[PDB]
RNA sequence: UGUACAACGGGGUAUUGUAAGCAGUAGAGUAGCCUUGUUGUUACGAUCUGCUGAGAUUAAGCCUUUGUUGUCUGAUUUGU
RNA sequence: GAAUGUUACCGCAAUAGUAAUUGAACUUAGUACGAGAGGAACAGUUCAUUCGGAUAAUUGGUUUUUGCGGCUGUCUGAUCAGGCAUUGCCGCGAAGCUACCAUCCGCUGGAUUAUGGCUGAACGCCUCUAAGUCAGAAUCCAUGCUAGAACGCGGUGAUUUC
RNA sequence: GCAGUCAAGCGUUCAUAGCGACAUUGCUUUUUGAUUCUUCGAUGUCGGCUCUUCCUAUCAUACCGAAGCAGAAUUCGGUAA
RNA sequence: GUGAACAGCCUCUAGUUGAUAGAAUAAUGUAGAUAAGGGAAGUCGGCAAAAUAGAUCCGUAACUUCGGGAUAAGGAUUGGC
RNA sequence: GAAACUGCGAAUGGCUCAUUAAAUCAGUUAUCGUUUAUUUGAUAGUUCCUUUACUACAUGGUAUAACUGUGGUAAUUCUAGA
């Protein structure tokens, strides 16, 4: 769907930002229950 | 209240003010990940389960998100929200 | 930034390469500093090395006291102009590029620095915290 | 996490966003975009671009009943009287008589 | 933060600390003199009304009526002016001073009970401490029992007892006017 | 022939920076007629102010729609 | 893209390609060693270089959105509203494109080389070697990643009567 | 131009840690000569820019053996393109 | 008309509206523009490009054949009413 | 009689010779051209209100230090709320 923007505070011991908050870029996807219709199955081969 | 946070609170979605361009809604649930993905807005798109157990640090961090942007995407927003808009803005010659 | 960098740092939009001329801010009797070289950095066919923010480069004093021109000396960055962004998200950028002229070591030549200072260079260089008024 | 404010147009400036210029005395100017930042650099008045909050702080546009009356008045009475002073032989000689 | 609250109905006064940001967080963007319900800041206060009159920033500078702002600046101050008091006749110095608008970078935020809750607090509503002083000047006794210039003003006088270990004595002030 | 699809229209979102019209004790000021001023009168005046963060534009690769109007069998080819 | 009944969907994997790189700081530690002067490394941590593949939330650049506003000259009697000036000029400018000028991400198993070893004869002694065998590198083969043989292949759906 | 063999000498002592005379065996084809076989009814000449690939006689980077290797630094050698 | 102007730009009279056309807007082009921070580091070489420009006022160096050099250089200013 | 308010003083003193060439300075003038805390001497019967059902004069108003108490800052002859 899209992008935004984050702000959450950074758990990283020994950086320069440890407790500080950072802005951040995160992608959003659009995701409604999949459904289930089928099933497969392989089996080994020499040839794969 | 999707695109609320534990410290935000204010009840809205992830659906920025006139809702994503190029896309629309979200009205599903969604998977929010950090960063750039390959592939573009309306493309199907498959995530799949790691193939190691990595340790990083970096992964392993359980993450808290503060605050997540709800703007307008579709030029320089300034409001989170219509009731945030409403509230800055006064009244208009529209309106009750 | 190299030796005698009391820390490490995040990396910051380059803003002045080789022969970029920046305002001295420092007493020391130099009037502008004209950038040789950029301690630390790499290597790219036709790439010029540029500095940025608290960054050691090799220089020159092009207006000044005779006593201090016709001779290389280490130099560090502390105002850039050219926008970078933290990682609190913020784009930022002075009016002015300037930095003072150090040892080696980062020590000082002059006793006050004049201005304002970029605060991830501070952090960077002990020696330039104590000379500086406003930090970032 | 702050929400800034432009220094040009009184605008929200929320977290990353917009860009910071940090002028020649010590001035931090904060702008929420380029069309502040522009009309900044221009040394253009705030004061006289209509759209911006100086402005209408200024010529006084919608506050509206922001300068209307309220309900802001205390409520209290009550005697402690003068220490040192027997506090029970302050309200038996305080018998008034208009 | 630090919440220096005080009830002037009785004269008391009574510190209290609150480490919750969302508990704190109704105290931001608003200014000195506007008043605050109490539900939000704790089960305890529901019902009382704050009024919010000042504090110090950590750093201790002062908030300072009428700013507006939420961050700090350096004025000019005078005599009769808060935050200064001049060492010298004519004497004006330049001093830093925090705004008059509420952040969390506020050391102490000062508070001041307008009107009371559904339940008494601690140190406040429960203990009274008295004036210290009273009435000096003649007519000043003449209100502070109301009086009509006919009651003579020798009698109502305030008398404050004190021992000298096997001796209690007893002063009075010295009416003026 | 239906959670259909389209063209409009409406609402959101944006961009600009306050439309046209009218009004005014705003305006450097200027003329014209006398009943020659105890705001004399009738107009003209760059610009200003109010109605008015107004007006305009906003998918052409923005979002959305209980409204309006329309559309919904032409062509060719394929076999173990 | 013809032909391998037609057409559709989901897959396999032969062969070919293949990718990551280097440095610093902290700490170890003023430690080991050293008369002294001097003075390390492994484990751990934070960053960086050079390369690569993406991506456009943010910031920057681009402007025929000729979108809104402003300006010169002229033309339409004035007004409104416009035309022309090889896109007239200027400020802002969404959308798209886009930048170490922006952000995100760059996998872990095995087998080996050199070399150091085990057991061990030749040669009653001795030997890493002759037989047999352990540990081992920015190497190699896999894993992973890109293509998918248009004459390599599998599973599955529906298959025309005027 | 690059690499060996002998080992007198060098290296405080000590031929070969690192080197090495007098001699002597080679390799290489970015040197320069020697030649004149191909092109004179025409194979566009220097250098740079750009860009790919290859060689290894390896400067760095990985793992090693050695030292006239205390540490630090360095030098010599192997597997390595 | 603007303007110093037979300049450029717009207009009246007259004269044209000729010059294959349609659909798209990939690469690479030709011609026209813009670009953060830096500022010749590019290159044989600032090639190309950018900067400057009218008028009024102020100010103007070496040197000289005393005629110049000179719009030297360097500055302020400019609409409408 | 601490603290504090109020008043007065801190414009004297002490120090130095940087600037300064008609400036300063000197001797001599002027104020019929001005301001002057102070010291000294003089100096004030009038204050209200259309001037009989009258105005606190036997004397009109609060708001502040010190103080009490709650506090902030690493830090100063910092000071905030009550
Ligand atoms: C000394 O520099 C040069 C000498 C000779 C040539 C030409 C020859 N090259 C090959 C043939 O013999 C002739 O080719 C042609 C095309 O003429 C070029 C450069
Ligand atoms: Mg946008
Ligand atoms: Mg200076
Ligand atoms: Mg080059
Ligand atoms: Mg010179
Ligand atoms: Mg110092
Ligand atoms: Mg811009
Ligand atoms: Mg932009
Ligand atoms: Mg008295
Ligand atoms: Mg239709
Ligand atoms: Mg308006
Ligand atoms: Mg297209
Ligand atoms: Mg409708
Ligand atoms: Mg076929
Ligand atoms: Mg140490
Ligand atoms: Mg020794
Ligand atoms: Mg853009
Ligand atoms: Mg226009
Ligand atoms: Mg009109
Ligand atoms: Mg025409
Ligand atoms: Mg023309
Ligand atoms: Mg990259
Ligand atoms: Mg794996
Ligand atoms: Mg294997
Ligand atoms: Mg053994
Ligand atoms: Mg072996
Ligand atoms: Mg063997
Ligand atoms: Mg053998
Ligand atoms: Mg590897
Ligand atoms: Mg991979
Ligand atoms: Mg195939
Ligand atoms: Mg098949
Ligand atoms: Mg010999
Ligand atoms: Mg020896
Ligand atoms: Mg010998
Ligand atoms: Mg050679
Ligand atoms: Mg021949
Ligand atoms: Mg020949
Ligand atoms: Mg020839
Ligand atoms: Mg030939
Ligand atoms: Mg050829
Ligand atoms: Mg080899
Ligand atoms: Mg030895
Ligand atoms: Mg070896
Ligand atoms: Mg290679
Ligand atoms: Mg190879
Ligand atoms: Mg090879
Ligand atoms: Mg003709
Ligand atoms: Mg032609
Ligand atoms: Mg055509
Ligand atoms: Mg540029
Ligand atoms: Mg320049
Ligand atoms: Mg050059
Ligand atoms: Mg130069
Ligand atoms: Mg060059
Ligand atoms: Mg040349
Ligand atoms: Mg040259
Ligand atoms: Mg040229
Ligand atoms: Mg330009
Ligand atoms: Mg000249
Ligand atoms: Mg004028
Ligand atoms: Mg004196
Ligand atoms: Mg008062």
């Amino acid at each position: 769907a899209g992008m935004t923007t984050i702000v959450r505070d950074l758990d990283r011991p020994g950086s320069k930002f440890h407790k500080r908050e950072v802005v951040e870029a995160v992608t959003v996807v659009d995701t409604p229950p999949v459904v289930v219709v089928g099933v497969v199955g392989y089996v080994e081969t020499p040839r794969g | 209240a999707n695109g609320a946070t534990s410290f935000d609170r204010t009840k809205k979605t992830i659906t920025p003010m006139g809702g994503f361009v190029h896309y629309g809604e979200i009205k599903n649930d969604f998977i929010m990940v950090k960063g750039c993905i390959p592939g573009n807005r309306k493309r199907i798109v498959t995530l799949r389960k790691s193939l190691y157990t990595n340790t990083s640090r970096k992964a392993l961090e359980e993450v808290s998100l503060k605050w997540i942007d709800t703007a307008s995407k579709f030029g320089k927003g300034r409001f989170q929200t219509p009731a945030e808009k409403h509230a800055f803005m006064g009244t208009l010659k529209k309106d009750l | 930034s190299g030796n005698g960098a009391q820390g490490t740092k995040f990396r910051i939009s380059l803003g002045l390469p080789v022969g970029a001329i920046m305002n001295c801010a420092d007493n020391s009797g130099a009037r502008n500093l004209y950038i040789i070289a950029v301690k630390g950095s790499g290597s790219r066919l036709n790439r010029l090395p540029a500095a940025s923010l608290g960054d050691m480069v090799m220089a020159t004093v092009k207006k000044g006291k005779p006593e201090l021109r016709k001779k290389v000396m280490p130099a560090i960055v502390v105002r850039q102009a050219k926008s970078w962004r933290r990682r609190d998200g913020v784009f930022l950028y002075f009016e002015d590029n300037a930095g003072v002229i150090a040892n080696p070591k980062g020590e000082m030549k002059g006793s006050a620095i004049t201005g304002p200072v970029g605060k991830e260079c501070a952090d960077l260089w002990p020696r330039v915290a104590s000379n500086s008024g406003v930090v970032v | 996490m702050k929400v800034e404010i432009d220094s040009f147009s009184g605008a929200k400036i929320y977290p990353g966003r917009g860009t910071l210029f940090v002028r020649g005395d010590s001035k931090i100017f904060r702008f929420q975009n380029s069309k502040s930042a522009s009309l900044f650099k221009q040394r253009k008045n705030p004061r006289r671009i209509a759209w911006t909050v100086l402005f209408r702080k200024h010529h006084k546009k919608g506050i509206t009943e922001e300068v209307a009356k309220k309900r802001s008045r205390k409520t209290v009475k009550a005697q402690r009287p003068i220490t040192g002073a027997s506090l029970d032989l302050i309200k038996e000689r305080r018998s008034l008589k208009p | 933060m630090k919440l220096n609250i005080s009830y002037p109905v009785n004269g008391s006064q009574k510190t209290f600390e609150i480490d919750d940001e969302h508990r704190i967080r109704v105290f931001f963007d608003k200014r000195i003199g506007q008043e605050v319900d109490g539900e939000a800041v704790g089960d305890e206060f529901k019902g009382y009304v704050f009024k919010i009159s000042g504090g110090n920033d950590k750093q201790g500078f002062p908030m300072k009526q009428g700013v507006l702002l939420p961050t700090r600046i350096k004025l000019l101050l005078t005599k009769n002016v808060s935050c200064y008091r001049p060492r010298r006749d004519g004497e004006r110095k330049r001093k830093s001073v925090r705004g008059a608008i509420v952040g969390p970078d506020l050391a102490v935020l000062a508070l001041v009970i307008v009107k009371k809750g559904e339940q008494e607090l601690e140190g406040l509503t429960d203990t009274t401490v008295p004036k210290r002083l009273g009435p000096k000047r003649a007519n000043n006794i003449r209100k502070f029992f109301g009086l009509s210039k006919e009651d003579d003003v020798r009698d109502f006088v305030i008398r404050r007892e004190v021992t000298k270990g096997e001796k209690t004595y007893t002063k009075a002030p010295k009416i003026q006017r």
